[PDB]
């Protein structure tokens, strides 16, 4: 539920590319790690700051795993 | 089961407002008080109704802080 949790929530940031949401849902432990930090920094660039700490705190939770 | 695991999550999501609304906490403490007890619960029922539901009352949450 993580992943998808934040696959969906940069996807409504806008913040990741159809490839990187699918690399999110579907890659290694250390590609969604990745994936969610770029959508966390490409999330606050839009001015979608609150998004932005929701998917940090997922990618805390992935980490945390 | 699902019904009662999505009842849970609601009422998570309000207590969670209540202290935000009231003071006792900031909107990254909420974000995290959140995604911590749904993730239990979500992980302790993990149908894909209740997966979706956790999802979408992180949204609603997000978007009211």
């Amino acid at each position: 539920v993580v992943r998808e949790a934040i696959a969906y929530f940069a996807k409504e940031a806008g913040a990741l590319s159809e490839a990187e949401l699918e690399k999110v849902k579907n890659g290694s432990n250390e590609e969604a790690i990745a994936l969610g930090e770029k959508a966390v920094a490409r999330a606050k660039a839009l001015g979608k700051e609150k998004e932005a700490k929701f998917i940090k705190v997922l990618v805390e939770e992935l980490k945390k795993e | 089961g699902v019904e009662a695991a999505k009842k849970e999550i609601k009422k998570l999501k309000e207590e969670v407002l209540k202290k935000y609304k009231k003071g006792e906490i900031n909107e990254e403490e909420a974000i995290k008080e959140f995604v911590e007890k749904a993730l239990k619960l979500v992980k302790a029922v993990g149908d894909e109704a209740v997966k979706k539901f956790a999802i979408e009352e992180a949204k609603a949450l997000v978007e009211e802080l």
